[PDB]
DNA sequence: TTAGCTCGAATCGAGCTAT
DNA sequence: ATAGCTCGATTCGAGCTAA
């Protein structure tokens, strides 16, 4: 009857590293190899009562008493130097290949059927649309999450590191290439073919991606935020902790991977939001909602079950979504 | 001696013994299906009751952790202020109209989740009564978290009959419901021998697989699913 | 011609004929089991779907009367005065602790009956929702008045399997629920060919009886009983 | 009647060490003795539910509430430095003699018959094919389990350490020697002869195995993982822990032994699925399938019983499998 | 150490925003200037 | 209450039909 | 959707043992 496998673990393609933040001045970014790193430091914040009150704390005496005892805490803060207006963020990306092959599979017949399904996809249309959209999210600085919202000029440089050396160099204007449209461009097409060769398994590709953002002198930059155990004293609370590896502000690799993953424009709801990350049940953390609900028969699992088990191939857009979710990887199958 | 079966659990002894102090001993290991839970070295002079009492505490803490892990999510009926809880209902699933909500004064009654980011909608007492009637959770709804989703589905084309081990979650005296097999057969209007044929071990020639309607009516009458 | 069977109803023609006017004519007799409701003389040129339409209004009146005379008892939730009805729920059985009551001010919520000698019980919203969940009535609970009390009982020793005619009340194209045999079989997770053996009549070769669990689960899924 | 003995404890031949894993740059890998160790650090991860729902969680409001309350974890993560692109993994291997001799037994007659059977095996065909296959799982960096999947270039260096100094050095291109075929090669033949002399008990063999791989600049490396006690909160849950010896990320020695143990190509299914580690009952946990089922007459226990008790010698491939199980050791015998 | 625009006098940010958006009761142009300034400064508005 | 086992009888699924 | 069939396999009840 060819039921689905209980264990369907997949390994991820498109492996990014931690993205390190350094700082410097515009028009000296061609010699940015020795730019000083952005350092996460401590500052003190004093806050008032600015949250909603539950109809019992709205008493004027209680509210004023809460004012007389403000919350004192220290926060991890990352800022550019006062003589530097450009933020440099550098990471390396490795594209593996072999997306349709699971890392663990209970059923051999289901494994073979899934391999035939993915091979039929690649033979019909290869990793060309998906790689083009991944190259688009590389060209624009979407991995530069909050450091791009107010940057005046953003430039992304992507190199192909073959034997430890730049075999091919790309330079992009990350603001001309927006965060909404997946258009066509010759350099975007070349990077798309490179990522396609990586995803198909034709050759080994390693991409060094460097983004420069002209934000301003001494302006705040935004690395990834860590978890606080919340055990110390209230005055030295450490309400905000920033991610660094060796005294250098950094962005988590999975955040970079999530920003590169933002290629899903095929979800049933409208195009007002634009692309979203290719996740099962189309989850967006900021909106707190799930596009591609399982009730709407457009999530990853129902589409994969219809495509593989019972040969109901969906539309080519949903096929792109399914293959991008297999590239994304995850612990599929019933636990 | 021989293996002790307590619902889904099994206390099997080691084949070869040992001597601790001057007295003979065997290692008794506790299982939950294929999951080994604990091993104890016990004297050979213990009876089955003492061996069972040695693992009763581990079984009890497993039961407590299973009740707290798979407890049904709770909906709360609040006033316009959103502070005073007027009624609490535990539901097997949430209403499909739940969205991010803070109560206003435009509506007197609001139904909200007990989860910290609260989801809700304005509700009347008639609508709240209807939702609580058609969404409530049975008192032993936590046992469904210990069972796979392919034995608890109402879709007959996606349904699989439960195995003997999955039956013993709810049918035995050492099970999570605490009813006997004869009581379970009386609930289904079935002979006790025919129902024992359902929970027969693998070392048996006469084994029967329970049907869709019988299994789901058993779950209804046991207070596990579809009982509100 | 042929005897038209519409659920529990059966329009059988007269074996002899007559000539009212000049056209051929036959006497068609509506039956509700062993009960005769109407005799209507009709031509032979009418099709079966047109005699069905001719007898449809009497069947509709019978269904209206059956739904009205077997409507479940309605409970009313009122304030500390008894004038405003905040919520009403139809129940299959009354609460165990009802006594003759007039609401007063010492309790804010009162659960009174809809009958004019209003029995009542002081409740809070949580206990009111518990009672509503426990005691609610399914939407098609009025069909239980047309069924014997020994086929609806939950006691397995005093339970009697329904006959084919008593089964046509709840399954069939012209049944009181309106669900087909295939849909009923899909609800019970069984084949339609086996359910047709349940609904088979006058064919002594290969006719089966429904079981306790299957019958009560079917009544659960159709919305007739056990849907509190 | 010569019944089987009730204890058959065997000690493990081919005893490896924990493989310590460190980082550096390519073409300085000859002077890699002072490379800094790869350290195990912690990062915070946030994600939404991507697993299959139980059909009870398919309700849209539950999914939206789970997205609005995402699960927070801290995980141990191992990365290369942002200036290093090569990972060096080093372990020592000991090849011991006396494979057929059990460490514990109940029956002198059974152990004499077993020793005679192993001796007539070694006389008929010594440890030549088995050591040939072992040399391969060392010449290909199969002990670099997930550190080899997308590595651009992998090489391994095996040094024969005699009186604490290198007696003979081997250098292999680990990507040239595949993970599937046992071909013939002169340096591989010499290493196989050395391993055969170690297994035969005719000499002391200690090998220093060093592997270098182009994972990438700052990319993630994969040491071995530990158990999670789950005795903390659900936000700082510590869902993943990695293995370290003295602050250097490391791989468990049993994982290395399994990697070198992958020589079984004689199971009744097709060998096109690849070699398997020699085990009783041919178990693969990732695939959840048992090759060499006891229902078939090709598992280790029935082969050992037929060969020894009643002199039913199997095929030379199946007796290679039996002697490989005797080399790997194990608590055999009934109870 | 005191709070002008108490929630009791219905001139705080939250009540004005709720009335303007939900009930469509637009406040005075000064009060909506204050509300938009509160949107400019940012915040973690919105309790459970 | 657990844990089974025959033995004939009724039921079950999946093939076909007919109307 | 109604109405009914055959045929081999599975279930079912009421005896029974076994503890």
């Amino acid at each position: 009857i060819l039921s689905t496998a209980s264990v369907l673990a997949f390994e991820r393609k498109l492996d990014p590293s931690d993205a390190l933040m350094s700082a410097g001045a515009w028009a000296q970014r061609d010699a940015s190899q020795e730019w000083p790193a952005v350092t996460v430091r401590e500052k003190s914040v004093r806050g008032t009562i600015s949250n909603r009150l539950k109809t019992k704390d709205r008493d004027p005496a209680k509210l004023d008493a809460s004012i007389q005892s403000p919350n004192l805490q220290t926060v991890d803060v990352a800022n550019l130097p006062s003589d530097a207006d450009t933020l440099k963020v550098r990471f390396t990306l490795r594209v593996l290949g072999g997306a349709g092959t699971p890392s663990a599979c209970n059923d051999a017949a289901y494994r073979d059927k899934l391999l035939q399904t993915v091979a039929t996809y690649v033979n019909d249309q290869g990793f060309a649309e998906l790689a083009r959209r991944y190259a688009h999210n590389l060209a624009n600085a979407r991995f530069l999450w909050r450091n791009r919202v107010g940057a005046e000029a953003v430039e992304v440089r992507i190199n192909h590191i073959r034997q430890g050396e730049v075999a091919r160099a790309w330079r992009f204007d990350a603001l001309a290439i927006g965060l909404r449209d997946f258009k066509a461009d010759a350099e975007l097409d070349a990077l798309a073919e490179l990522i396609a060769s990586g995803l198909s398994g034709s050759g080994h590709v390693l991409l060094e991606v460097v983004a420069f953002a002209r934000i301003g002198d001494g302006q705040e930059v935004f690395p990834s935020q860590e978890l606080i155990l919340d055990k110390g004293d209230k005055k030295g609370q450490k309400s905000k902790t920033l991610y660094s590896v060796r005294d250098a502000a950094a962005i988590h690799s999975q955040k970079i991977g999530n920003a590169l993953r933002t290629i899903d424009t095929w979800y049933p709801d409208e195009d007002g939001l634009g692309p979203i990350a290719v996740e099962p049940y189309g989850s967006v953390t900021s909106q707190g909602k799930a596009y591609r609900q399982p009730k709407q028969k457009l999530d990853f699992y129902t589409l994969l079950d219809n495509w593989v088990l019972r040969d109901e191939a969906p539309a080519v857009e949903q096929q792109h979504y399914v293959i991008a979710n297999l590239i994304r990887g995850g612990v599929f199958g019933e636990a | 001696m021989n293996a002790i079966h307590i619902g889904p659990f099994s206390i099997t002894p080691a084949a070869r013994g040992l001597h601790y102090g001057g007295l003979p001993h065997h290692q008794w290991t506790l299982y939950y299906g294929p999951r080994e839970m604990a091993i104890k070295t016990l004297p050979d002079s213990y009876t089955s009751s003492e061996v069972r009492d040695e693992f009763s505490d581990i079984i009890a803490e497993f039961v407590i952790d299973a009740r707290h892990r798979y407890a049904p999510d709770v909906l709360e009926l609040v006033n316009s202020d959103g502070d005073a809880v007027l009624a609490r209902v535990a539901v097997s699933r949430l209403p499909e109209a739940l969205s991010g909500c803070i109560p206003d004064d435009r509506f007197p009654y609001w139904l909200l989740t007990a989860s910290r980011p609260r989801l809700g909608l304005p509700v009347t007492l008639n609508e709240y009564t209807a939702l609580a009637v058609e969404l409530s959770a049975p008192p032993l709804a936590w046992i469904t978290g210990l069972l796979p989703g392919e034995v608890l589905t109402h879709d007959a084309e996606e349904w699989r009959p439960p195995t003997s081990w999955e039956l013993r979650h709810v049918v035995g005296e050492g099970s999570f419901t605490g009813v006997s097999g004869a009581a379970a057969a009386a609930l289904l209007g079935m002979s006790a021998t025919n129902f024992r044929k359902y929970t027969a071990g693998d070392s048996a020639a006469n084994r029967q697989k329970i049907s869709f309607a019988a299994w789901h009516y058993l779950l209804d009458r046991l207070g596990v699913k579809r009982a509100s």
